[PDB]
């Protein structure tokens, strides 16, 4: 496909890309609780999240793109330390701005926010 | 309740 709700692409084809200097099986988790096998794909610049299609192997919704410069809080939960939430706005010293919030449940927690909070830095 | 493993301005 070219759009089945958004842009379909091959996940391996993805993961091979120069510009990917990092990847991440993970599961996004929405408030309703529904749950969705994803991989984070992190570029020097941007962070992907590929949904996964499960009924065509392979191939994954392009579900967002975020500049790691928008990125202002990386949380992890105490009751669930896997659970990394990254919320994305305007930072100064006043407070914070929250534009955007993505929760995504991460096996190597610990690896992956070192990695991305590397890039970020 | 959550832990901060980053937040842009403090945690650099």
């Amino acid at each position: 496909s070219f759009m089945d709700r958004k842009e379909v692409v091959n996940i391996q084809t993805w993961i091979n890309k120069p510009d990917i200097k990092h990847h991440f099986p993970c599961k996004e988790v929405k408030e309703s609780g529904h749950m969705f096998p994803s991989h984070l794909l992190v570029t020097a610049t941007h962070m992907y999240c590929l949904r996964e299609i499960l009924s065509r192997k392979g191939l994954a919704y392009i579900q967002s793109r975020q500049a790691l410069n928008s990125v202002v809080k990386i949380t992890s939960k105490k009751k669930h330390p896997e659970l990394i939430t990254f919320k994305y706005g305007n930072s100064s010293a006043s407070g914070i701005e929250i534009l955007a919030i993505e929760r995504y449940l991460i096996p190597n927690a610990g690896d992956a926010t070192r990695a991305i909070k590397q890039q970020i830095m | 309740d959550d832990n901060t493993l980053y937040h842009r301005g403090f945690t650099e």
